[PDB]
């Protein structure tokens, strides 16, 4: 039994770390997208205060 | 008495006058155009000039054009002449069907309703839809909102709402397109003649429409939803009679605002908006409201921009709204129609002392076992649902099958499902995920639920997959 | 420093920076797969770093209304000596709430003896 | 007026955010130039000024009072923003409003470890202090051990999570019926002493209501008492203690 | 000396040069600059004129001369047009000569209003198995290609420009459909080598290019796609037919942008003007199906846009997508796993082109629409597995290779074959073998009955029996 | 005519002139200064006034000194006197070798070839490196994104192409420094010398080299590009051969444009970029293409700022590559050279219509075995050990030595021809080598090579 | 000078952050157009200018050297900055401090593996 539990285990934290993987990636498209936004935002204040 | 063009740029118009200057909000004539081109006054820029806002394209303009004072705001036909006609931003006819002959014309700009005028009233209006009449009903004379993103069913929310509720209301009805798509506005005017509840041969028409879309330059979109409204406005006080005013969308209308504000010489807002988008909006929709005299059921159509609900146009329009109907975009990629988001939508009725205990409990313990499902909807992807509590198993199976549930095959939506559109009562809505709730269908699959009308076909569903 | 507060004085200061800065990795693992997963190792850190995180706790003198009981002020070589005792483990038998909001090292042990009865 | 009268008023400013973006246009329009989030420079100086103007004064001056509570909506929990951050500055104190609270059951969504109130127990009545002293301590207890937790915990920590739940329902309260405080005591009472520890977390809100209308009802004596005395008299603590235990008993069968 | 007719130029750089005089001049009229470049009034101010300048701008300098055309900007239009590339002024580039062009319309004409228009109800084949049967196309609607760079997107539109060749040489007027190409922000490689796939396919002397490259001023790109439209909208009025792609209108936006941001205008998302939605609403509204009294003609729109990381809740993909009817998304994770066309079929929609399908492809695309909805939910006992034995293969059949798109009776016989359950005992790796196999054998031998299915455009009792002997025929031969 | 000026701010000078004015993008020479200093036309600003970029420094200037009008952009030394020479921006030497004693001269701002002139064919530029031939191809008159951090291989993969090109096709090479550190440039120049690309006693030189330093106004390192595409030109289109620009880097070439649209006041769009980003990209990259006399081919070095693929200044550059050449670390440090990505790197010329119609099914059937060895790295099966064994001998064959890399390994260089690549790899695939141990293929030229290693050592 | 005249020197610029925040005031009260974080665009041309003045010069100029050891200051690691930025891409290489290696004991608190020199081994010693 805890040959088969261990076996097991290690495929079923195998897949967790490829969903966590990927849950990782789609973040960071998220956060490139939210620093690219913030850039811009910080920008057009200052533009629109200067004119 | 007469004016002359100084500078042209877009919409907004500069015209200057030798003597005698018109106020704010005059409609002007421009002389020497093949067609109507009226200029909007907007600002008194000095030294005789004053700054304007077309309601059509400018091109073909030159400095030194002969414009006229009207003498008056922009006046448009009103009565019950208008019912089964269409009609552009300064009131003219656009249905090819000759002059529209009202015995009374009314301006676009009005004054709204004061504080003494204001009705308290709150009544149940029964939608027939799961996720309204459920969670966030709408009131009777209430202000109704469908905010939603790019393609995640506002139209066709609006349009099933027409179909359930402008039948069974023996009154008049008004429709608005601001800034959409004009084939829809095809699409709905043959319907309308196709059914009977607009008449070509005979005055037993009830729909007034209104439309100025997104082949409209900005000052026509700016302004259109006024003209929709006082149509609208009139049916109300002037005979006592019930209005419905379905619009679609309101947000061109800020929108379009934005456009011009670039133009007037405007310091921008936040978003590169208006700096007057509150008070623009605030003007524009204390007129969209249910009086002593009459009442108005009012359902308006929100877009909102890159799906940001915290964008200036669609948060500033919540306050002024009864029962709000927010689409999700996650939602509707589920495969949920409507695209109802149960977490977000709300109603100044959803209230035990108004709607009744148990619908109340109902409505509340739906939302409940949601909500529970989402903050567990991490760990469900990490590891799976094969690694929670046999307490979790249990909502996240109660919960998936009250989401399904939810979802409502439309009549509307006849051709794009291929199914029977459904109508459900109150009643029966309230029974059903009352059962769910409560653990009566545990042993059913969850696709039983998918797209069903009341709950006894969610198991006459599961009886051919057996 | 070193040749300014005195090696004993800094080594503590140091010594109680580094296991709570090697708790808070501790934290990460308490979090997700809890505490029957630490080693005797671990699980005797993490109580040490939790006593060491309350006793750096002090009621004060003009917060009468917020904590309840009267405010105290601590020497400094009573403060050092008191972390020093705790690293060492000298009171890894005392309870965990002995060391909340109390004076010096010699409060948290009669305070030991007042949560039993 | 009345704080200058010897009387005590209340107001309510709903909302602050919106009187920012009346004043933004203005300021705009006036060919003032904008700053963070199109605002003009001086709209800290805007709320400071008026809510300054909320006071309790000496007893040569009247002994009148004037509270305020301004009202500020945030956009998708972004406590950050300009406007917020200035109010939050100001106030004694903030109530934190969540939706995930709210749709949770927990109505108020009052988020009690983010909401603070800086004159604290000098704002209460005695008898209130007694019971809520500890209530404070006991719930950050729990919210540490609740993003700790089906790994299996012990008797200690399994405790801690146990209590945590029983108050956090005792907090949940509908609308329109406010409650005097020796009623609102009484409630915290049996929680707060353990009373409810080993009900079934499900009930809570179904007991506070039976069990509050029968010391309504039946027992007008104590909750007079526990009013004007001010506080928990040892005699009251011993009724109360006589009430909670008996109507545990007959409730959880 | 004539400061009415003439004007002379007082600066330039910031994009847009200052003119002053110019009094009688008309917005949006076109001007004339000294060195042979032409120009647009756009800012008529009490002391100058601001005009954008369809060029490089090095060519204009100061004390200028600038005379009056007269007209508001307009291009040439009409069938002359067809086998030609143009800038986006209509000047011809492929250096083949002038065009005997004689009608000219304005770029910025108003679309259609309500009355004019009718439902769509005439099908705009494409060619690919996945579009026509799952996401069909009718004619005067706006169908949006939306995905991420190298997913497939100009593939659609070539693709479907190659497949009218199959209308527009037989002798059926209404059914020929003339096409056009915008391009925009492109390559001139690109355009050059796109020029010489439609000529050696035959598909060019139907076809307008309309070309504004990377290296042509901003205005040019921003007027490119309005020129074309006009061009289109030719057909539209005249009773015939006319498919316009505009590839991309993602740079369009950045080459407005550019413009609006040199102009001073004050900016909002992604630092894109508040009247960008409006940039694009107004081109795509001039896309049309026009009624009876209108001579019948239409115009179907075709626009691109170009995502990052496949978000499609960005700005301008979402200012599109609320302008269209519907939109076929594409996936770079699709085409890497094996599936090209890469279109996603669960997020694809085409709201009023379901009108515009042939009732023999609504016989068989119906019940692959069902089951393909039936497959995403799973994706195990017999009754799933069925599904999802029915769904990888059905997913086969979409895939499709490029530059021979299929014409509706052969798709119909493909889709056929899967839908009845004669792939079930086939394993899904081998199911395109078995579509090439089987269509070459029906080409082959049944001409009889992929001619009888195209001119009734319905498969009746009579076809149906017929079919079914000639697929389960086939498939007991068949044994690799 | 003769300008006064009237401003001076930083990097943007501003010139009156009484009768004529220069039009934009002229290039203007300021009197009474010790070093020729350049301003470059930039705006007409009315009232006679014109506004300028400057190309070098502008302390010590005065309102009012005189500016000579070039009546021509800047205009800089062609032809094959450059060949071994460095430059900079303006076309001044900056090796101290004397003058660029040229026959011919070119202005660096010029249009892009007109649409007729564009050629139709696509033809595969043959690098002789294996890796590349066979799987991303460098199309002739094409853009290739060089991909890779530091200490990877690649200026020893461009001083390879620069000979491999040059030696098999007879087409020379433009190096441009587009705001490189000055420390890297004088590295860079004698690794050329060392390598053979550049010699400096003989007229053999391969490469032109355009330097524009980092500690440059940015109107210095923003047309630093268009000048060695200049140089470029003049190969193309007077003597028709197929030539090789190498743009490093990219990124700071936008960074320069970004800097001179923020010094002329313009607002800048998103993420801080100029408003012209993709037209100033536009102008550049359409230069480079194949025309009726010949073709230029750009290498363009990429960096990607915070890692983030979808920021304007990469995004913008990515629609112009037609093939993309990824160094990896991984595989450096695997010991395998030149470090190419067998995976990573593509090509959009990878069609059978335009290579050979034997070259699309060798590479594919590369590429499949590639794939499905990294997707079994995970764990003894029979199809397996075939397979995994021919994969890894792939591996290995894709590995060449470098004729620069002499100083490196003692191994000498080859180019391997088009034909014996293709051949090579698709024997590998059909099973001919299965007899062979793994070190036979790691660092030869064509698969003669790889049966000859077998032999020695056995 | 000492450069110039055969001996060698080094420089520690501690720190460039802030010269940038004195030179951004100076700029935009000159009403220089402002960029990204307020800066102007000549705010690179200003670090490159300098850091590009630190050289070895060959035995015929003398053989001196300058080095340079510029300082910058991140906020919560972000080397993704405007400042940070620009003097990364300019510098030869970069040595890495963390917060969270300080308070775990490793001090000098250097990343190994973020921390870069492409030089580096050239430098060192044959014993090293
Ligand atoms: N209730 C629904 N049932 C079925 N499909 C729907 C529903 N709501 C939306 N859709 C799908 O979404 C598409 C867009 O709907 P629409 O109302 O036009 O979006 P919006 O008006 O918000 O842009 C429709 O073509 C339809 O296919
Ligand atoms: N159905 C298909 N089968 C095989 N290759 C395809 C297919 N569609 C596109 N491609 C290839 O993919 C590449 C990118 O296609 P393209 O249409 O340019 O995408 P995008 O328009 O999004 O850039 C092209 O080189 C093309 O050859
Ligand atoms: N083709 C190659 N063959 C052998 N070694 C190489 C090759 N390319 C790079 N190297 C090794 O990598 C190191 C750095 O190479 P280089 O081209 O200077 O990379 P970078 O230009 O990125 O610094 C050299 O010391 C060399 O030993
Ligand atoms: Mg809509
Ligand atoms: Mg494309």
């Amino acid at each position: 039994s805890t040959t088969s539990e261990q076996s097991a285990r290690m495929t079923a934290m195998d897949n967790a770390s490829k969903n966590a993987s990927e849950m990782i990636d789609k973040l960071t498209l998220t956060f490139n997208r939210t620093r690219q936004a913030v850039i811009t935002k910080e920008l057009i204040e200052i533009i629109s205060g200067a004119a | 008495t007469t004016g002359r063009i100084v500078a042209v740029i877009g919409a907004v118009v500069d015209v200057q006058f030798d003597e005698g200057l018109p106020p704010i909000l005059n409609a002007l004539e421009v002389q020497g155009r093949e067609t109507r081109l009226v200029l909007e006054v907007a600002q008194h820029l000095g030294e005789s000039t004053v700054r304007t806002i077309a309601m059509d394209g400018t091109e073909g303009l030159v400095r030194g054009q002969k414009v006229l004072d009207s003498g008056a705001p922009i006046r448009i036909p009103v009565g019950p002449e208008t019912l089964g006609r269409i009609m552009n931003v300064i009131g003219e006819p656009i249905d090819e069907r000759g002059p529209i002959k009202t015995k009374q014309f009314a301006a676009i700009h009005a004054e709204a309703p004061e504080f003494v005028e204001m009705s308290v009233e709150q009544e149940i209006l029964v939608t027939g839809i799961k996720v309204v009449d459920l969670l966030a009903p709408y009131a009777k004379g209430g202000k109704i909102g469908l905010f939603g993103g790019a393609g995640v069913g506002k139209t066709v929310l609006i349009m099933e709402l027409i179909n359930n509720v402008a039948k069974a209301h023996g009154g008049y009805s008004v429709f608005a397109g601001v800034g959409e798509r004009t084939r829809e506005g095809n699409d709905l005017y043959h319907e309308m003649i196709e059914s009977g509840v607009i008449n070509l041969k005979d005055a037993t028409s009830k729909v007034a429409l209104v439309y100025g879309q997104m082949n409209e330059p900005p000052g026509a979109r700016a302004r259109v939803a006024l003209t929709g409204l006082t149509v609208a406005e009139y049916f109300r006080d002037q005979e006592g009679q019930d209005v419905l005013l379905f619009i679609d969308n309101i947000f061109r209308f800020t929108q379009a605002g934005s456009e011009v504000s670039a133009l007037l010489g405007r310091i921008p807002s936040a978003v590169g908006y208006q700096p007057t988008l509150a008070t623009d909006m605030g003007t524009m929709q204390e007129r969209i409201t249910t009086t002593k005299k009459g009442s108005i059921t009012s359902v308006q159509a929100i877009y909102v921009p890159a799906d940001d609900l915290t964008d200036p146009a669609p948060a500033t329009t919540f306050a002024h709204l009864d029962a709000t109907t927010v689409l999700s975009r996650a939602i509707a990629e589920l495969g949920i129609y409507p695209a109802v988001d149960p977490l977000d939508s709300t109603s100044r009725i959803m209230d035990p002392n108004i709607v009744g205990s148990e619908h109340y409990d109902v409505a509340r313990g739906v939302q409940k076992i949601l909500q529970d499902y989402k903050s567990l909807q991490d760990i469900i992807a990490i590891l799976g649902m094969d690694e929670l509590s046999e307490e979790d198993k249990l909502t996240v199976s109660r919960a998936r099958k009250i989401q399904r549930f939810l979802s409502q095959p439309f009549q509307v939506a006849e051709v794009f499902t291929g199914h029977l559109g459904k109508l459900v009562p109150l009643k029966e809505t309230i029974k059903g995920f009352q059962q769910i709730l409560a653990g009566e269908y545990d042993h059913l699959p969850e696709q039983a639920f998918y797209m069903v009308g009341p709950i006894e076909e969610a198991v006459a569903k599961a009886d051919k997959l057996a | 420093d070193p040749n300014i507060v005195g090696s004993e004085h800094y080594d503590v200061a140091r010594g109680v920076q580094k296991i709570l800065q090697d708790y808070k990795s501790l934290q990460d693992i308490i979090a997700i797969l809890g505490m029957d997963e630490l080693s005797e190792e671990d699980k005797l850190t993490v109580s040490r770093a939790r006593k060491i995180q309350r006793f750096l706790s002090q009621p004060f003198q003009v917060a009468e209304v917020f904590t309840g009981h009267l405010g105290k002020l601590v020497p400094l070589k009573e403060t050092i000596k008191g972390f020093q005792q705790i690293l060492a483990g000298e009171y890894d038998h005392l309870p965990e709430q002995a060391f909340y909001m109390v004076g010096p090292i010699e409060e948290a042990v009669a305070k030991a003896d007042k949560l039993a009865e | 007026y009345f704080r200058d009268n010897g009387k005590h008023a209340l107001i309510i400013y709903d909302d602050l955010s919106k009187q920012a973006v009346a004043y933004r246009q203005m300021s705009l329009l006036l060919r003032r130039p904008p700053g963070r989030e199109a605002y003009p420079g001086d709209v800290f100086y805007l709320h400071s000024r008026l809510l300054e103007r909320a006071a309790k004064m000496n007893d040569a001056f009247g002994g009148g009072s004037l509270t305020a509570l301004p009202v500020i909506e945030t956009q998708a929990g972004d406590v950050s923003a300009y406007i917020p951050t200035n109010v939050i500055s100001i106030t004694d104190g903030q109530i934190f409003l969540e939706t995930e609270l709210f749709y949770k059951g927990i109505r108020p969504a009052i988020n009690v470890g983010l909401s603070v109130s800086r004159v604290g127990s000098a704002a209460q009545t005695r008898a209130m202090k007694q019971v809520a002293g500890t209530m404070k301590l006991e719930l950050a207890q729990y919210r540490e051990v609740a993003a700790f937790a089906g790994s299996d915990l012990d008797a200690a920590t399994q405790q801690l999570l146990s209590r945590g739940v029983r108050l956090t329902e005792l907090l949940k309260q509908g609308q329109y019926s406010p409650m005097a405080i020796e009623e609102q005591v009484a409630v915290i009472y049996a929680g707060v002493r353990g009373y409810l520890d080993k009900l079934e977390p499900s009930k809570i809100t179904k007991f506070e209501n039976a069990f509050l209308s029968h010391v309504i009802s039946q027992h007008q004596a104590l909750l007079g008492k526990i009013r004007t005395d001010g506080k928990i008299s040892e005699e009251s603590d011993a009724k109360l203690k006589e009430i909670v235990t008996n109507f545990l008993a007959g409730f959880e069968a | 000396v004539d400061l009415e007719e003439t004007g002379r130029v007082l600066s330039i750089g910031d994009g847009i040069a200052r003119v002053h005089g110019l009094r009688n001049v008309q917005a949006e009229e076109m001007v004339e600059f000294s060195s042979g470049l032409k120009g647009m009034s756009l800012n008529l101010e009490p002391d100058n004129v601001g005009v954008v300048v369809f060029g490089n701008d090095k060519l204009i300098k100061e004390g200028d001369i600038v005379k009056r055309t007269g007209a508001i900007v307009d291009v040439p239009v009409g069938e002359e047009l067809l086998g030609r590339v143009v800038d986006a002024l209509g000047n011809a580039i492929d250096g083949k000569g002038p065009i005997g062009s004689k009608a000219r319309r304005r770029v910025g004409l108003k679309a259609p209003g309500i009355i004019p228009r009718i439902s769509v109800r005439e099908p705009m084949q494409t060619g690919i198995k996945a579009v026509d049967s799952l996401v069909p196309i009718g004619r005067g609607q706006r169908e949006l290609i939306i995905g991420d760079r190298q997913t497939g997107k100009t593939s659609i539109a070539i693709d479907t420009i190659i497949n009218q060749k199959r209308f527009n040489d037989g002798t059926d007027e209404k059914k020929k459909l003339y096409c056009i190409y915008v391009a925009i922000g492109q390559k001139r490689s690109t355009v050059a080598q796109l020029v010489k796939r439609l000529t050696d396919a035959d598909a060019m002397k139907y076809t307008i290019v309309v070309s504004a490259t990377a290296s042509d001023a901003a205005p040019l790109q921003y007027l490119a796609p309005y020129s074309g439209c006009s061009m289109g909208e030719y057909f539209r009025d005249n009773g015939k037919h006319a498919l316009i792609i505009y590839d991309d209108l993602s740079k369009q936006a950045v080459a407005y942008r550019q413009m609006s941001l040199l102009l001073r205008r004050p900016p909002g998302r992604e630092a894109y003007p508040g009247d960008v939605f409006y940039l694009h609403s107004r081109l795509l509204e001039r896309a049309a199906k026009m009624n009876d009294a209108f001579g019948g003609g239409s115009l179907t729109a075709l626009p691109v846009i170009e995502t990052q990381a496949g978000d499609v809740s960005a700005y301008i993909p979402t200012n599109v997508i609320s302008i269209t009817d519907g939109q076929i998304f594409l996936e770079t994770e699709l085409f890497y796993k094996g599936i090209r066309p890469a279109i996603n079929v669960g997020l694809s929609v085409s709201r009023v082109g379901s009108a515009a399908q042939t009732r023999a492809m609504k016989q068989v695309a119906g019940t692959m629409k069902l089951e393909l909805a039936q497959y995403r939910e799973v994706a195990l006992d017999a009754a799933t597995q069925q599904l999802l034995s029915r769904g990888v293969r059905l997913t086969e059949l979409l895939k499709q290779g490029q530059y021979s798109p299929m014409a509706i009776e052969e798709q119909v016989a493909v889709i056929y074959a899967g839908v009845r359950g004669y792939l079930d005992k086939l394993e899904p790796s081998k199911i395109t073998k078995f579509e090439n196999a089987f269509l070459s054998h029906v080409i082959s031998q049944h001409q009889a009955l992929l001619g009888k299915i195209r001119t009734d455009g319905k498969i009746s009792e009579e076809s149906d029996a017929k079919l079914k002997e000639i697929v389960t025929n086939f498939l007991a031969g068949f044994e690799a």
